[PDB]
């Protein structure tokens, strides 16, 4: 019943809540990464 | 969709970000008192 | 498929969260949002016992999925040193809540009234005091009884020796009493209706005269149609909501021997006699 | 903000019911019979008539003995003190005679009058299946109501009455007090080895379980379904109105099954014997053909084994 | 993002977030007290 | 993908996704909590 | 293993004993599923739910049993499940359309769903003819024919104390909105559980006077303050409510008719009521 | 095998796929977690 | 052999194919990680 | 019921991805056997 | 068809369901990769 | 005062005082009886 | 004595006498393993 | 003995006999493996 247009707009409002997130979510994992590696080696961290 | 007009929704979206706006302005001032008190993101050493 | 009747009954609507997303069927199963949560929650939840059977017996008996130990107080434990019985334990409370979440959709969908998610929602609140509350009130997770057929009956026999004598608790006394009420109304419950609606042969089906008429012959009283429901409902709840008090009392507001509470009767100025 | 069903708000009072007419052998009967406003907040506020047959009346005089043995016993077990005998209430009993015994008569002061008293509540509960099997017949009804009480007796004459004579000893049947039976009940569990272990313990508490479970969904579903006249129950089932389609679809889209309104209450109907029948015969079974249910429950793989954690006490004797 | 109020009722949507921030805040407070350093009543000492 | 919400209802899947990824967040928060690494309150050496 | 009960190296009676009862059990269980299934099977499945596009009906396990014959005491015999039930849910034309073509789609109703009987609003097929007690005396009837009944439990309570003890007749009646629909005018009353089952009302604040509807008591909330409120439906919804075939008596199909009719309020009374939260 | 979505609802198996992936997900991380060798967070030596 | 979707609903066994095989594949993995020889996570000498 | 082509067509479908499942087992199953045999001897393993 | 979607519509939800299938799948193959570039999870004949 | 009787019904005022005084009478004789200076029937010693 | 068959259903008295029969063939196979000189199984020398 | 079918009903008792056969079948086996004679899978001396 929904039609291509609305479709459309709510991938719109999707898409900029989805990056926003992404951005936060990206950011932090680089933040938390130069704080403490989570990929031990060989011997550990 | 639920009965609002698009002036009414507008001016709702402008006081939900005004209000989300302080409600993080305050929350952002009650962290920075409560990282000045005791630091939450430990070094290599630890604390 | 379908019953012959249920075509008229499965409309659009009712719904909590979710609503025309997930509003269908599955066979005789309703979905819904919190059907999708608690499928989820329960597959997960079994997954989970299943790996930790793995890791100790496939003994359907034996497997024990066990808290952590109380010295790691609240904090999550690693997995297999009762982790993972945290793990479950929050998949199986999101399985229950969610449940119950479905059934008032599915009252709402068909008119009903709440009565059945509230009433499940005492069996949750009995279990979240055995793994939540108590353990909370205690300090650590590592009280909570753990996921086993067989485990959790040494859990309940300890928990219950840990003051010494468990039947002297008196609000384990009343939740007895109401657990052994309720099938006692039960059985005449049940036992009344197919009496009535299954007399000696070749008599009629009876009325609701003859149920009144029988249990004042037989104990003077009738509760009526209406009240033995509204009774086992009762009873069936306060046999839950005791029970969760019995639990909850045992340890952060009692520690000492059950039978030692009775003290202050003993010690009533009336009938003391010395 | 809706009517729950919890309470009835508006009642109304015909005259006294005297009840459908006995054929013309059964004693009349009482001509006793009131309203209670407070009864009728929760169902039917009638109180009475009681019918008193021959069966009733001999009933009652078995178990007023049985009474009268055990009450007396208990006062003069705390110097007839009436202070005392409320102070001890939950303490005193009459208690079985002691193993030297065995199966035979026992003096008054040892063990004798809990023979007697046992006897006589025997004899009053199974007067009382009598009457309660007389009184469904006599309404045309069927003996439902009877044989789920003969269930219970089952369990009650195992425990007190067959277990005890196979062990060969009335000291192993359970005293006549509040707090001295459940000593009993706990003590049962520490001779035999955790009764947990017992699978028909197991079972029995699953019935047990299942009938709270079954009277809460069933009790639910009525109150629920309230609105469209569900207490009714006896129309439902001879004329299905909607209330027994909701009931019915409530369920089976909640759990992929469901019952009908005759078929819920042979589900609780047996769900209720089925936890004194199992029970009784799990009582049966220990002491007789299993002495310790934990290591039965060893032999059968079903005891769990747990890792080390302290240091493992040795037996200073063995 | 003021679109998003014409597909949801602003009353509900409050009522869901201060719910939210309710849970939230309370389980933060009481996982620092649970902390032997941001336990403030405690007098923890680093 | 537009086309993804003519499948799923947009709006009852924006609820959906908020009530999904809070279990998550708190879900991984906590098991951080839990190891000895990564406990950023308990400051453990790295 | 050796001792009293031992049946060979292994076997001993309690474990005998105990897989007696699982077959007892399992047994009962296949009766107790058989009884479970005398209304409403053998189940239909529709053209949508196989590949064979055909209409079939489904037994499932265990089957159901043969049908099951009920003797009333007014001299008839029953056939459960009874044959005109079926007969009237199998023939009827709903209503309503599925919002998909698949099986397991929501029914979406086209006209108005509470007058029509879809989903709360369903109303089962029952007898016409009004009940009677075992005396002979009908069964449900209003208090003005049946003057054997007062209005509350106890004279003392509902003199000195009338709010626990309400007599509703001459109270207001409000529907979910607040809308003043009528006044009680009469309470129905079973002959059978001594119960009021119905609040009979004028229709004067959205109708007429003269116009009598039943309210059933169940969804009413007799309040403190002389008014009866129905958060079922709207106050003007009250004009729709089935009336009565014969205005002293009401049958079973009846009942339904007006217990579905408020039950229909529950998700179509108003706006939103069949939509979610969030 | 296009063919296959004439018989299911879109929808349907989009939920029913998406509950698996979601639950395998969780089960295959959680399990990793469990083993010392993978618990990542645990930081085990090899 | 498609004579067998004649007599079974094709539709209805697949469904139950899928989630009967989910168990059973879940089944056998967990079967292998109880073993000493076959737990691929812990690697025990062969 | 059906007919002899939608049946054929329900099987050629099944058979599509009977042949896939079939052959990626087969070949896990080979692999598997190539790390470690499941059949042990006398001896053991 | 017992779900209302045409020959086109099925075969047009196919193609993207196959490709959101190949991206997903693709995604978790580079992730494997990496997992087994940190630590392989198939052990030798003397184990780990 | 007398204005309590037409508010009051008499019969349920009396009985529930004549009820209040057989109790509180109980208990307070019962009190005495337990007590070792006032139990006039044990013949204690002051 | 066939006027018993008009008394009782022959069906109705077959089950009832076979559902006896092997209740009781169970039973007194069962007894004689019990007992140490007739259990056949157990091998016991006389 | 064909009349034994006019009394029991032919379809039902076959299914009856199936399940009843298959309850008796897995007794007797499991009889067979609690003993040391006949425990077959242990394989203990005769
Ligand atoms: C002694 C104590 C210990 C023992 C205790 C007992 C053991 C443990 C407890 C277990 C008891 C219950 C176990 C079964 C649960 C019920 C499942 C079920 O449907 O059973 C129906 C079954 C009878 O089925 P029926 O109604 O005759 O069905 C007729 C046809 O099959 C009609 O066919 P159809 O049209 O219905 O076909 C449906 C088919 C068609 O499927 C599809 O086409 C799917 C299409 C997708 C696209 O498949 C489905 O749709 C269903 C699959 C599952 C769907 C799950 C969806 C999840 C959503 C959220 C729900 C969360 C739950 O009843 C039972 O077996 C259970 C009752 C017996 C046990 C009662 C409890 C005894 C306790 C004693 C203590
Ligand atoms: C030894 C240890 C136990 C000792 C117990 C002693 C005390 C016994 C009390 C327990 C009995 C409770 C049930 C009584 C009952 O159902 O009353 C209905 C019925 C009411 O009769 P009515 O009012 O004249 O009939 C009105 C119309 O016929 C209309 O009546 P209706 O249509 O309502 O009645 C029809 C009903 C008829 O119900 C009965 O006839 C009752 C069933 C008799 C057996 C009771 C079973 C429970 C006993 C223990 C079970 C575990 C044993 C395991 C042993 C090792 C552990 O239909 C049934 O058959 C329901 C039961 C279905 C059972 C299915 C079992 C299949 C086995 C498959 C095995 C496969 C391997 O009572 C009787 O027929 C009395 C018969 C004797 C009862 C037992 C004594
Ligand atoms: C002012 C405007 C609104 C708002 C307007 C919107 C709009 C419009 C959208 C979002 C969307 C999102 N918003 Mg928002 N959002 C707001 C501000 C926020 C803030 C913030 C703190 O400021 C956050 C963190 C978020 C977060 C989010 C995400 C939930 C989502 C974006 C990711 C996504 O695509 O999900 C998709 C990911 C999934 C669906 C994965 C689902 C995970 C499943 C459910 C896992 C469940 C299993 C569970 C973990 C099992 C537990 C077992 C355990 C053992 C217990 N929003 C405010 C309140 N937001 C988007 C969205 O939700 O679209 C769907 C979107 O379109
Ligand atoms: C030494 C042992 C002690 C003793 C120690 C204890 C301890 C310890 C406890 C009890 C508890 C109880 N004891 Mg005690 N008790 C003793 C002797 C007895 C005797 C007796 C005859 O002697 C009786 C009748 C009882 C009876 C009781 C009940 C009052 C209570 C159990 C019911 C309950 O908890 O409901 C509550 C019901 C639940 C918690 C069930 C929860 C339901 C959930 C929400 C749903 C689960 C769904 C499931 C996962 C679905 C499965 C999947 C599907 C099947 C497919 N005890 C002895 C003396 N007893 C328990 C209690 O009261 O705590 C609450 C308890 O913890
Ligand atoms: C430490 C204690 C032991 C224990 C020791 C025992 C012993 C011993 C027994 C049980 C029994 C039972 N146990 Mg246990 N039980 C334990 C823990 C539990 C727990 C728990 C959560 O921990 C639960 C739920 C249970 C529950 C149960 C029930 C399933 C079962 C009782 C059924 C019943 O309704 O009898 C109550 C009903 C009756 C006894 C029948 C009543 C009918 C008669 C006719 C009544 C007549 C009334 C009379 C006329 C009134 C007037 C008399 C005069 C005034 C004197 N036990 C632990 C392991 N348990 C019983 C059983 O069946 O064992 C398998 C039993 O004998
Ligand atoms: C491309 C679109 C769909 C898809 C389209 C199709 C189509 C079309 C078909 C399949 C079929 C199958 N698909 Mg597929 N399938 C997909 C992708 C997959 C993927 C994947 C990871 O990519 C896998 C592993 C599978 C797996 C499967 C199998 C279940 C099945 C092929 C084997 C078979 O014929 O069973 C046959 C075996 C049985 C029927 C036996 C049934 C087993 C019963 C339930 C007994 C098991 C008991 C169990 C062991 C109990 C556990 C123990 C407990 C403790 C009690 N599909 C995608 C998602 N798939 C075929 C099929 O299902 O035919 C029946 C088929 O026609
Ligand atoms: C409070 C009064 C009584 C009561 C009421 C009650 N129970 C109810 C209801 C009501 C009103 C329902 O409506 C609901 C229902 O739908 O019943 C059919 C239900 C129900 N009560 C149930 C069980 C149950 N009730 C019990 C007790 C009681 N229920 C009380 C005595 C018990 C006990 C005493 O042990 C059990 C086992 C279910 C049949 C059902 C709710 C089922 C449910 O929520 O299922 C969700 C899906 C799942 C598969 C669950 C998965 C959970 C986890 C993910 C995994 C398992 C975790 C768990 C901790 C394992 C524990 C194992 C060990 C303890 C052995
Ligand atoms: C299915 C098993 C469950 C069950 C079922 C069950 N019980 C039953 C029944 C059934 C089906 C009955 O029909 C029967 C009954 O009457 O129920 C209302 C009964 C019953 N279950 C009872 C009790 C009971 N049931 C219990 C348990 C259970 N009952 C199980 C949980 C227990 C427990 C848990 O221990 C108890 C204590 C009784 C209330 C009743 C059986 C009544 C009976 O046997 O009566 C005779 C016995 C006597 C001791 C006689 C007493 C006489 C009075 C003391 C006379 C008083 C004096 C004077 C006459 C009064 C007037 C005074 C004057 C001054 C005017
Ligand atoms: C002084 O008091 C007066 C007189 C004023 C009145 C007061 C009475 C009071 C206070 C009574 C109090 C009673 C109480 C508290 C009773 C408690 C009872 C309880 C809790 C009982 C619980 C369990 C008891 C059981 C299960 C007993 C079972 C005994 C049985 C089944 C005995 C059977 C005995 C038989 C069948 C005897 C057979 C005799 C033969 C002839 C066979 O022996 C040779
Ligand atoms: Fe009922
Ligand atoms: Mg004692």
């Amino acid at each position: 019943n929904v039609s291509d247009e609305e479709a459309k707009e709510f991938h719109a409002m999707f898409s900029q809540a989805f990056t926003v997130y992404i951005g936060v979510a990206v950011v932090a994992h680089i933040l938390a990464w130069a704080w403490r590696p989570w990929i031990p080696g060989d011997e550990g961290f | 969709l639920t009965g609002l007009s698009d002036e009414e929704a507008k001016e709702f979206h402008s006081i939900f970000m005004q209000s989300f706006l302080i409600f993080t302005a305050v929350a952002v001032v009650a962290h920075f008192l409560a990282w000045a008190w005791r630091p939450w993101i430990p070094g290599a050493e630890g604390y | 498929a379908m019953l012959d009747f249920e075509k008229k009954y499965r409309v659009r609507g009712g719904t909590l969260l979710g609503g025309d997303l997930f509003d269908f069927w599955i066979g005789p199963f309703y979905v819904g949002i919190f059907g999708v949560l608690t499928a989820i929650f329960a597959v997960l939840g079994t997954v989970l016992i299943i790996y930790g059977a793995s890791q100790d017996t496939f003994n359907l008996w034996q497997i024990s999925i066990a808290p952590p130990d109380l010295s790691y107080g609240l904090a999550l434990a690693p997995m297999m040193e009762g982790g993972l019985w945290q793990i479950i334990t929050v998949c199986a409370l999101g399985a229950f809540i969610t449940w119950a979440l479905r059934q008032a959709e599915i009252s709402k969908k068909l008119g009903m009234g709440y009565h059945v998610p509230v009433a499940f929602a005492v069996a949750i609140l009995a279990y979240a005091t055995l793994v939540v509350f108590r353990p909370l009130l205690m300090g650590a997770w590592g009280h909570g009884f753990p996921y086993g057929i067989l485990s959790h009956l040494d859990w309940v026999s300890n928990v219950g020796y840990q003051y010494l004598h468990f039947h002297y608790n008196p609000a384990h006394m009343l939740a007895v009493t109401f657990f052994f009420t309720t099938t006692l109304a039960l059985a005449l419950h049940g036992g009344l209706i197919l009496s009535v609606t299954n007399p000696k042969k070749g008599e009629p089906v009876k009325t609701a005269e003859h149920e009144n008429t029988f249990f004042r012959d037989v104990i003077g009283y009738s509760i009526g149609s209406l009240g033995i429901h509204r009774l086992g409902l009762f009873l069936a709840l306060n046999a839950g909501f005791w029970s969760a008090v019995c639990i909850i009392i045992s340890g952060p507001f009692w520690t000492r021997g059950w039978p030692e509470w009775w003290n202050w009767w003993l010690n009533v100025p009336i009938w003391s006699w010395g | 903000a809706e009517y729950q069903n919890i309470f009835t708000r508006v009642q109304v009072r015909g005259p006294t019911d005297p009840g459908v007419e006995l054929p013309a052998a059964d004693w009349p009967r009482t001509k006793g019979a009131t309203h209670s406003w407070l009864l009728g907040k929760i169902g039917d506020a009638q109180v009475g008539p009681i019918y008193l047959g021959t069966t009733g009346v001999m009933s009652i005089l078995f178990g007023i003995v049985s009474i009268v043995i055990i009450g007396m016993n208990m006062l003069a077990s705390v110097d007839w003190s009436p202070l005392e005998f409320i102070r001890q209430f939950f303490w005193v009993a009459l208690e079985p005679p002691p193993p030297e015994y065995g199966l035979s008569l026992p003096p008054l002061n040892d063990g004798g009058w809990w023979l007697i008293a046992g006897f006589t509540l025997t004899l009053s509960v199974l007067l009382w299946f009598a009457r309660t099997y007389n009184r469904a017949r006599a309404l045309g009804l069927g003996t439902h109501v009877a044989w789920a009480f003969a269930a219970a007796i089952f369990l009650f004459l195992a425990i007190g009455f067959i277990w005890p004579v196979l062990m060969g000893s009335w000291a192993k049947s359970v005293p006549f007090g509040i707090f001295p039976h459940l000593d009993w009940t706990t003590a049962f569990s520490l001779r035999y080895g955790n009764l947990y272990y017992n699978p028909f313990h197991m079972l029995s508490i699953v019935f047990l379980f299942g009938s709270a479970l079954l009277f809460a969904m069933h009790g639910a579903t009525i109150l629920a379904a309230g609105r469209y006249n569900a207490e009714r129950e006896i129309e439902q089932i001879t004329d299905r109105g909607t209330a027994a389609e909701r009931s019915a679809l409530f369920w089976r889209w909640t759990m992929g099954f469901n019952a009908t309104m005759e078929s819920i209450h042979r589900w609780g109907y047996w769900f209720a014997i089925l936890c004194v029948i199992t029970g009784g015969i799990g009582i049966l079974l220990t002491g007789t053909v299993v002495e310790n249910w934990y290591l039965w429950g060893v032999h059968h793989g079903i005891a769990p084994e747990y890792p080390e954690f302290f240091t493992p006490a040795v037996d200073p004797a063995a | 993002m003021w679109r998003l109020w014409k597909l949801y009722d602003p009353r509900r949507v409050l009522i869901g977030i201060f719910s939210w921030l309710a849970v939230l805040a309370l389980v933060i407070h009481f996982i620092l007290l649970s902390t032997d350093r941001f336990n403030w009543v405690g007098g923890a000492a680093v | 993908m537009w086309r993804m919400w003519k499948i799923l209802d947009y709006r009852r899947t924006v609820v959906l996704a908020h009530v999904g990824m809070a279990v998550l967040a708190l879900l991984i928060h906590f098991i951080l909590l839990s190891t000895e690494n990564f406990n950023w309150l308990q400051g453990n050496p790295y | 293993m050796e001792g009293t009960g031992a049946l060979t190296d292994y076997m001993n009676v309690a474990q005998m004993t105990l897989y007696a009862f699982w077959l007892f059990l399992a047994g009962l269980i296949v009766y107790l599923r058989m009884e479970d299934k005398r209304e409403g099977y053998p189940l239909q499945a529709e053209a949508n739910e196989n590949c064979n596009r055909t209409p079939e009906k489904k037994l499932g396990f265990p089957a159901p049993p043969s049908p099951k014959v009920f003797k009333l005491a007014d001299g008839r015999s029953i056939q459960v499940p009874r044959a005109e039930k079926t007969d009237y849910e199998l023939n009827t034309q709903l209503r309503a359309e599925p919002t998909a073509p698949w099986d397991g789609a929501p029914l979406e109703p086209t006209g108005n769903p509470m007058v029509d009987g879809l989903g709360p609003a369903a109303w089962a097929k029952r007898e016409d003819e009004p009940e009677v007690t075992h005396g002979g005396k009908q069964k449900i009837c209003p208090l003005r024919v049946a003057t054997e009944f007062e209005v509350g439990m106890s004279r003392d309570v509902a003199r000195f104390w009338p709010e626990i003890d309400p007599d509703p007749r001459g109270y207001q009646v409000l529907g979910c909105d607040g809308k003043v629909a009528g006044k009680i005018v009469d309470i129905w009353v079973d002959r059978g559980e001594l119960r009021p089952m119905y609040l009979e009302m004028d229709l004067s604040g959205v109708g007429s006077s003269g116009d009598r509807v039943l309210l059933p008591i169940n969804f009413a909330r007799v309040g403190y303050d002389s008014k009866v409120r129905v958060n079922a439906i709207t106050g003007q919804q009250f004009t729709d409510v089935p009336r009565l075939r014969e205005a002293d008596r009401i049958s079973p199909q009846e009942e339904d008719f007006i217990t579905g009719y408020f039950g229909g309020g529950v998700l179509y009374a108003v706006p939103g009521r069949t939509e979610p939260f969030l």
